[PDB]
């Protein structure tokens, strides 16, 4: 149930460089052997992103509620089923709307349905069956519920040293709500590697919420307020900004590389 | 095609057309391809005249 799992040793501030990452597909149009300039909310190249570590090597349940601004770049390059979903709400206490996203590796339960979130909502599999399901208290008013499950968007099944490089982009411009996602196999240790990656608007859901603030739901392992494990998390937050990008399309219709026309005079 | 009104000849094409992409365009921002809503086949559009 909803427990006051504190385990709060405040991690020191962590900042890293996003490099040439966080760029998605602007539109659903096939372009070949051309360069296209688009003005949209992108992640600035070589910008500063926040790297929360929800590890237990240093028991830290890093679940802070951070603002949304214009969109969120989330590089959850973690191990098997650590971070599951995300809560997007101005207050997320059943006073106003608070859209919840949960995948649980089996379904998709995107629901506006303003819930009474008690302190820190989080998931967890008991020492195995998923047990921690009381992320809130009541559904209050349940608006558009999207009871359809496309598939498990986490796409787990790889192991190594943060091998599953998973990236998501959440956007809420006027109406609608876009979730872009790309997965890439890399080794490194924890940081965002070099290269270029972008693949499709994974899931588009028309909601129209205020989405002022946001947080993430963290799965755990029941053996409870302290007897758990964290594995190795890679909580990554980047705030999008309105920039102009010159994307390049090869002859087989995939974006190879892009530049940000605000970084340096070159 | 889903409101994409136009005049021309539809011909089976070799365009890759990744699943999310639906329209396809050339340098002049003119749709020279389409995805058929019934059958997911790519038909490029070559204008007549
Ligand atoms: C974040 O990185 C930028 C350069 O990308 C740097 O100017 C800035 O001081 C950094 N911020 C922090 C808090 O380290
Ligand atoms: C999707 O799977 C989860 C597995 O925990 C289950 O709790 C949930 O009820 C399922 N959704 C539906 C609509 O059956
Ligand atoms: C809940 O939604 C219903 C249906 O639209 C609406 O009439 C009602 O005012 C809302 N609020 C409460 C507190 O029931
Ligand atoms: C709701 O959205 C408006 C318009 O984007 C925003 O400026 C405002 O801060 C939000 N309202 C509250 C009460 O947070
Ligand atoms: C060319 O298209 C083919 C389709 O079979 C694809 O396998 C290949 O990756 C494409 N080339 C590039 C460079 O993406
Ligand atoms: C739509 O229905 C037609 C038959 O009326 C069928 O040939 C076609 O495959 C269907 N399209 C889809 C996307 O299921």
């Amino acid at each position: 149930q909803c427990v006051n799992l504190t385990t709060r040793t405040q991690l020191p501030p962590a900042y890293t460089n996003s490099f040439t990452r966080g760029v998605y597909y602007p539109d659903k149009v096939f372009r070949s052997s051309v360069l296209h300039s688009t003005q949209d909310l992108f992640l600035p190249f070589f910008s500063n992103v926040t790297w929360f570590h929800a590890i237990h090597v240093t028991k830290r349940f890093d679940n802070p509620v951070l603002p949304f601004n214009d969109g969120v770049y989330f590089a959850s390059t973690e191990k098997s089923n650590i971070i599951r979903g995300w809560i997007f709400g101005t207050t997320l206490d059943s006073k106003t709307q608070s859209l919840l996203i949960v995948n649980n590796a089996t379904n998709v339960v995107i629901k506006v349905c303003e819930f009474q979130f008690c302190n820190d909502p989080f998931l967890g599999v008991y020492y195995w069956m998923e047990s921690e399901f009381r992320v809130y208290s009541s559904a209050n008013n349940c608006t558009f519920e999207y009871v359809s499950q496309p598939f498990l968007m986490d796409l787990e099944g790889k192991q190594g040293n943060f091998k599953n490089l998973r990236e998501f982009v959440f956007k809420n411009i006027d109406g609608y709500f876009k979730i872009y996602s790309k997965h890439t196999p890399i080794n490194l240790v924890r940081d965002l590697p070099q290269g270029f990656s972008a693949l499709e608007p994974l899931v588009d859901l028309p909601i129209g919420i205020n989405i002022t603030r946001f947080q993430t739901l963290l799965a755990l392992h029941r053996s409870s307020s302290s007897g758990w494990t964290a594995g190795a998390a890679a909580y990554y937050v980047g705030y999008l900004q309105p920039r102009t990008f010159l994307l390049k399309y090869n002859e087989n219709g995939t974006i190879t590389d892009a530049v940000d026309c605000a970084l340096d005079p070159l | 095609f889903n409101g994409l009104t136009g005049t021309g000849v539809l011909t089976e094409s070799n365009k890759k057309f990744l699943p999310f992409q639906q329209f396809g365009r050339d340098i002049a921002d003119t749709t020279d391809a389409v995805r058929d809503p019934q059958t997911l086949e790519i038909l490029d559009i070559t204008p007549c005249s």
